[PDB]
């Protein structure tokens, strides 16, 4: 769509109306818009750095800055055909944001597919209210999930307590297991202790599933019988 | 996050505890540490879930019927109970029982006096609560006040989680028949969650947990502690808890 | 900066995946992260994704692939079923150790299905529970196959099937049985193989 | 007994939902129902009528790429191999 | 308090209505005992307790999901300068720019409300009525959420000419003066139009251009920025993000109105 | 079964098409037309599947 | 392969096919006639069918798709047309 | 001073309807917790106060839905606010005579009948004549007896029927209708059952060229 002119210049056209006398009374917005001008450039703006990983956008390494033989043993003595092509488009293409955590988020849930069955709430409470010390995994205001493992891993890396991401990730994994075993034992023992004092529950999870299966299976029986009778004819 | 509520006159509570019941280090154990401990555990058990948006009373009502969430229920119960108890022993926010409260005592406890019902409550707590629990004077939908003793973190609101019977030890056929009737009534509900209606509400709550009396009284002497509690209730709160 | 917060944001916490949302092969374990909403946010179609989910969705759970697509929709399914299987397993009590002391993609131990340790007894008002009883459904005439708590398990009989089996036939699944879950291991594919016995 | 189409066999070791016990599951299964789909060059099988008789019809008509699902290059190579096999007295 | 309720007799139990009032008494006093909830998002509070424009951070815009732009396959490249990057197949909106544009637009709303001008809140997506109504009511403004009749501005005589009009004083107090038919028939044009979903409201934007009304809009990755006087780059698809931005603008308008009443009471 | 074989090998269609001679340009344009119609039906079916999906989710 | 279409004047199915549920009466009648063909006329081996037939045809002897609406409603949204 | 549109919904299609719906929604939102347990104005009468020609049937149904929700709030817990807002939208028992008789009139075709039903022992006179004398067809007598047979009260009532006009069938069925109407008086709880029998419905059919 053509860059529109008549939405951002309402003040100028209104002032022409007022000066000519076509409009008698000044509108209520007139002085407000006069004191707060709209942005009227509507330009494409280049970018020179990827915000996420800090990679510089728009630098060409020269042959002088590659004085050493490449992996195939050949020196670089002249520019290649990629260096000679103007790369202005990269300056305007919105950069792809990248985080190592995402590679480490994919791994965790490949190693623990049943951690995907733990429901997650994506509704944020307030990102500014978070004050976490990742020296430990449990945090007040957070659940225990894969992100706890990964944030602890990143903490361990940035403090150089481990040099390799693999070892930090494994350490975080074992702390996560330590906490999960405690939680599951807490749940089981809480239920056991509740039953030992006369807690009378109604439908459990197993009975819930049984009743839903029954609801589905009744309709399935009816359809099967109807289809068999129809097929016979 | 669940946070411990701020109490009226917190400075005096930290300096001199509750007069006639608790010392400063007793009230610190029962409220400024136990309630903090419970709120931290509830936060860790409900953070990142729906329950984090609900008050402990609503949490315990929501999780009362789900067997696997019992731990959350326990926390949500104790927290709630621990503030029902503290609130009605705090010095202030000379209070006396209202005419309506004593009238309902005479209409419930066979026309008995309040002191006699207090002694009955002492006896009930002494016998039917081995170890940890809660003592309640509760009002049912029949306008009847009766004494309820829960073990550990049973709730006074929802009868299937009262936990008024210790099934670790032997029980009388009367208690077993009561459990059978309650199980049948639970099964009688049509709701898929399997919940029932229960309009019982607590009027008086006493914390029989070791966090309340152990430091100031000792391993025994919980009867003395309960007596001190019931002789020194905040009757403004207790009178407000009864529907007019 | 905004980039660091985005890397730490809740959408970023969900690992990228594009597995089909309508898989019709074999399901051994969850493939998609279950997304939950509170009742208050569901009332306002708010799920923490880019776009409001349609009001038709009354369930509080979904799985999704893409926040937005060329079709101007979010690719999602209003299903959170795999959590009820896991919890049902937790109700059974049968346990399944690599949870004790460059990257390996293989499932580690149980893939988060259960963290219960092997040797423990379930006290009950009767007494110590000797064996775990669970309702189930015999599936087909075959070790038979039974649908128990969201898992397909192998049924072994004491002596032989009863007359109800061949009386009903392919409608045997309509009636509920009681099973003892003997054991539960997990194989390399990530599938749990429970062995039970009819009672 | 009932027709096997109207029934659903839940495999062994697989998790399931109550939905799987329904006509919806069977219907969804119906709607959502090799050597050349690899680095192998089909032009090396021109002397192997058994292999490349799988990619023809009962009458011998080469199957369209919509059917075979091969890449364009491997479709072209497979067609060349089949035609060469037909010419050299095989096939 | 509760008229036409007949209590029960002490002999007989509580009735259903007595039980309701009893549990209400419980709810207001003891149901909230045990713990206070902190740092938890409540959807209604964006509407009734929106922050001031000066207190908005990038973090609170991000928690509302304002940064989540359209799919990269639906990009309108004229929005290139508003974009921070792409992540998970969608464009991310630069929230620093969103904050700057939002403060500018909020100041425009405040200035127009302080001048006694007419402010119109337009949003025609499903669950936007509550926020629009509350923004209008706290700015002494106007809103539409059902449908924008094309020609509502450029053909105001044929559409809005029949509805009633009213004379009001400096304090916005109805004077109850009798208007002439000629006065009633005149166009009453908004001084400011704010549209929450400008992509589905091109008619309103074009009418505002023709009728020369300054406009504010939430500009997503697929929306044309030049069609509005004061764009706000942000997510127009999420009710939380939309309500956050709308509540901010409504509070700015409320502050302008309060200042106007303050000086008119001095 | 035999008739399914016949249609699956386009034997009736080939026999009808071999009845009369068609100029190679007309053959080429008919071929282009038929291929376009097939691809149009494939795209139309994809769009209808998207419509059914969106309807089910509630869009 | 994905075959995207050009901008269409419409998105409409010419003759949408519907769920014609078969009449129970006709199925019962066919089963009864098959029974009489196999086991003889007025056979007692399927009197039940006769009864059922009599019960189902007693009062009455015989005992639309929405795809176009949703396709027209959603075409502009899903067609993937580039922005104006 | 300033001329501004009166309603906050002025720029909507039907501002009056939206304003009224907003007030009703506000009340239904303030008092959402109250439990629940109606001659509302007609569509035209609502059109006068709402959109007039702009008013749409779906809008009127929305109005009725809101008004019904508010009205169904438990009467004991309603307040002056709801009732005040709702009021804007709001739009001889028979007995026996001195002789214990229920008098009723029925019509069928061009026939009319006036019946005196008194408690008795199943006697009946028609125009002062025995039933079998006046009505020769048995099916006419069965028609006359049917309402008493519905309530199993043949043998509990004396009937003094008086007919005129039309022919035997018309007179017998007008007596049937009149008897049913008269019988309702002795026990109103049976009206429904009589209404279910079809004997309280006046047969409209008449000779039409
Ligand atoms: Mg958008």
């Amino acid at each position: 769509m053509k860059i529109q002119t008549n939405a951002v210049n309402v003040l100028q056209r209104t002032s022409a109306y007022l000066k000519s006398g076509l409009l008698k009374e000044t509108p209520a917005w007139y002085n407000v818009v006069a004191s707060i001008p709209p942005s009227t450039k509507f330009t494409r703006e280049p970018r020179f750095k990827n915000p996420s990983n800090g990679h510089i956008i728009g630098k060409l390494v020269d042959v002088t800055e590659q004085p050493h033989a490449n992996n195939k043993g050949l020196y670089k003595t002249r520019p290649n055909s990629s260096d000679k092509r103007v790369g202005v488009k990269r300056l305007y293409r919105p950069p792809k944001l990248t985080y190592v955590e995402d590679r480490l988020r994919s791994l965790f849930y490949k190693q623990h597919p049943w951690e995907l069955s733990r429901p997650k709430i994506l509704v944020e409470n307030e990102i500014g209210d978070e004050n976490y010390d990742w020296s430990h995994m449990l945090q007040i205001g957070r659940p225990l999930d894969g992100e706890s493992v990964i944030q602890r891993t990143m903490y361990l890396i940035k403090t150089k307590q481990y040099g390799d991401m693999v070892e930090a990730y494994d350490h975080a994994r074992y702390e996560f297991y330590a906490l999960r075993m405690q939680e599951e034992t807490e749940q089981q023992v809480a239920l056991e202790e509740a039953e030992m004092f006369g807690s009378l529950f109604g439908v459990s999870a197993i009975e819930h599933g049984i009743q839903k299966e029954q609801e589905v299976l009744d309709v399935w029986e009816k359809k099967v019988v109807e289809e068999t009778e129809l097929m016979a004819a | 996050i669940h946070v411990v509520p701020k109490l009226p006159n917190s400075k005096a509570l930290l300096q001199n505890g509750v007069p006639n019941i608790l010392s400063s280090s007793g009230f610190k154990t029962v409220w400024f540490d136990y309630q903090r401990y419970l709120c931290d555990k509830l936060t860790l058990a409900t953070a990142g879930q729906s329950l984090e948006s609900y008050y402990p009373f609503h949490i315990l009502l929501k999780t009362a019927g789900n067997p696997l969430q019992s731990n959350i229920f326990n926390l949500a119960s104790s927290i709630h109970n621990n503030h029902l108890f503290v609130e009605n022993i705090l010095p202030s926010a000379k209070t006396e029982p209202s005419r309506l409260f004593l009238s309902k005592i005479k209409d419930s406890f066979n026309g008995s006096d309040w002191e006699v019902v207090k002694e009955e409550m002492i006896y009930r707590a002494e016998n039917e609560v081995l170890g940890q629990g809660w003592l309640f004077l509760v009002e049912n939908n029949e306008k009847k006040l009766f004494i309820l003793t829960s073990n550990n973190n049973g709730t006074p609101y929802y009868f299937p989680r009262n936990q008024s019977f210790d099934l670790n030890s032997a029980i009388s056929i009367d208690e077993f028949a009561t459990l059978k009737q309650m199980k049948e009534l639970i099964g009688k509900s049509t709701k898929l969650n399997g919940k029932v209606q229960d309009w019982t509400m607590p009027i008086i709550c006493v914390n029989l947990w070791d966090h309340a009396y152990l430091h100031d009284y000792g391993v025994g002497n919980r009867s003395k502690y309960v007596k001190n509690v019931l002789d020194n209730l905040n009757w403004s709160v207790v009178n407000n808890r009864i529907f007019s | 900066t905004l980039a660091e917060l985005l890397g730490r944001s809740r959408i970023a916490q969900v690992a990228n995946n594009h597995k089909p949302l309508t898989y019709t092969g074999k399901k051994f374990h969850p493939t998609h992260q279950i997304i939950e909403t509170k009742p208050s946010t569901l009332y306002r179609q708010e799920w923490g994704l880019k776009s409001a989910i349609p009001s038709k969705i009354k369930s509080r759970y979904l799985v999704y692939n893409d926040l937005d697509t060329l079709e101007r929709i979010t690719t999602f399914e209003p299903r959170g079923g795999t959590q009820w299987n896991r919890l049902r397993f937790q109700e059974m009590g049968v346990p399944i150790n690599p949870f004790f002391k460059k990257f390996n993609t293989e499932i580690i131990g149980t893939g988060g299905l259960s963290y219960s340790l092997p040797g423990k007894l379930k006290n009950s008002p009767n007494g110590v529970i000797q064996r775990t009883v669970v309702p189930g459904r015999i599936l087909n005439v075959v070790k038979w196959l039974a649908a128990i708590g969201g898992f397909v398990a192998d049924v072994v009989f004491f002596q032989s099937p009863p007359s109800s089996f061949n009386s009903m036939g392919d409608f045997i699944r309509m009636k509920t049985f009681l099973f003892e879950i003997l054991e539960a291991s997990m194989e390399k594919n990530g599938s749990v193989s429970m062995h039970a016995r009819l009672l | 007994k009932i027709d096997q189409s109207l029934s659903k066999k839940l495999p062994k070791g697989t998790i399931y939902d109550p939905f799987d016990f329904s006509m919806g599951r069977i219907h969804l299964d119906r709607k959502y129902q090799d050597i050349m789909k690899s680095g192998a060059n089909p032009l090396e099988f021109y002397a192997r009528p058994r292999i490349l008789s799988r990619y023809v019809t009962s009458t011998g008509r080469i199957q369209h790429r919509d059917i075979t699902g091969l890449s364009a290059k491997n479709q072209r190579r497979l067609s060349k191999a089949i035609r060469r096999c037909q010419a050299i007295g095989l096939m | 308090p509760y008229p036409n309720l007949i209590p029960s007799a002490n002999d007989k139990p509580y009735s259903s209505q007595e039980l309701f009032l009893r549990q209400l008494n419980h709810s207001m006093r003891t149901a909230k005992l045990g713990a206070t909830i902190s740092k938890v998002y409540y959807p209604h509070k964006d509407i009734f307790y929106p922050p001031l424009p000066e207190n908005i951070t990038v973090e609170s815009l991000m928690s509302a999901g304002v940064h989540l732009g359209q799919s990269t396959s639906l990009w309108r490249s004229s929005t290139q300068s508003y974009i921070y990057g792409e992540y998970k197949g969608i464009h991310i909106i630069d929230l620093n720019q969103t904050l700057s544009y939002l403060k500018r637009a909020a100041k425009v709303v405040e200035g127009v409300s302080e001048s006694g001008g007419i402010i119109l809140f337009l949003g025609t997506r499903q669950g936007q009525k509550r926020g629009l109504e509350e923004a209008a009511k706290k700015t002494h403004g106007y809103y539409v959420s059902t449908r924008w009749i094309p020609g509502t501005l450029t053909n105001s005589t044929e559409i809005s000419g029949i509805w009633e009009k009213q004379e009001i004083d400096s304090n916005d107090n109805p004077t109850e003066r009798a208007l002439s038919p000629n006065e009633t028939s005149k166009q009453v044009k908004p001084d400011l139009l704010v549209v929450l979903n400008p992509t589905e409201n091109r008619n309103a934007l074009l009418e505002a251009i023709k009728s020369r009304v300054p406009t504010i809009a939430i500009i997503d990755t697929d929306s044309e920025p030049s069609l509005v006087t004061y764009p706000i780059p942000g997510n127009d698809d999420s009710l939380r993000s939309v309500n956050f931005l709308l509540g901010v603008l409504a509070r700015a308008g409320q502050r302008g109105l309060q200042n106007r009443l303050a000086r008119n009471n001095e | 079964r035999l008739n399914r074989i016949m249609f699956e090998n386009n034997i009736p269609g080939d026999k009808r098409s071999q009845r009369f001679y068609m100029k190679p340009g007309k053959v080429a344009e008919l071929k282009r037309s038929q291929r376009h119609r097939k691809e149009f039906m494939m795209g139309f079916k994809r769009l209808i599947e998207i419509v059914k999906d969106a309807k089910r989710k509630g869009y | 392969p994905v075959y995207r279409l050009p901008p269409l004047p419409r998105l409409k199915v010419k003759k949408p096919i519907i769920r014609q549920e078969a009449n129970k009466c006709l199925v019962l009648m066919s089963n009864l006639l098959q029974c009489w063909s196999s086991y003889g006329h007025m056979s007692p081996k399927c009197a039940g069918l006769v009864t059922e037939l009599k019960s189902c045809t007693s009062e009455s002897a015989l005992g639309k798709s929405n795809i176009n609406y949703h396709a027209a409603r959603l075409y502009d949204r899903i067609n993937g047309k580039p922005h104006d | 001073r300033r001329i501004v549109p009166k309603l906050a919904t002025f720029y909507s299609a039907n501002p009056n309807h939206e304003d009224r719906i907003n007030r009703l929604e506000r009340l239904l939102r303030k008092y959402i917790k109250l439990p629940s347990q109606a001659p509302w104005i007609s569509f035209d009468e609502y059109a006068l106060i709402g959109g007039g020609t702009k008013l749409k049937p779906t809008q009127y149904t929305q109005l009725l839905y809101m008004l019904n929700k508010l009205h169904n709030i438990d009467p004991q817990l309603t307040n002056d606010e709801i009732t005040s807002e709702l009021s804007q939208y709001y739009k001889k028992i028979k007995t026996l005579d001195e002789f214990g008789r229920s008098i009723a009139v029925g019509k069928r075709k061009s026939s009319t009948a006036k019946v005196f039903v008194v408690r008795g022992t199943g006697e009946i006179l028609v125009n002062g004549r025995q039933l079998n004398d006046y009505f020769l067809k048995m099916k006419d007598r069965e028609s006359i007896m049917y309402p008493l047979q519905v309530i199993e009260s043949v043998g509990k009532y004396n009937i003094f029927a008086t007919t005129s006009g039309g022919g035997p069938t018309g007179q017998a069925e007008s007596i049937m209708h009149a008897i049913a109407k008269a019988l309702v008086v002795f026990n109103p709880l049976l009206k429904s059952r009589l209404h279910k029998a079809g004997v309280l419905t006046r047969d409209y059919r008449h000779v039409e060229r």
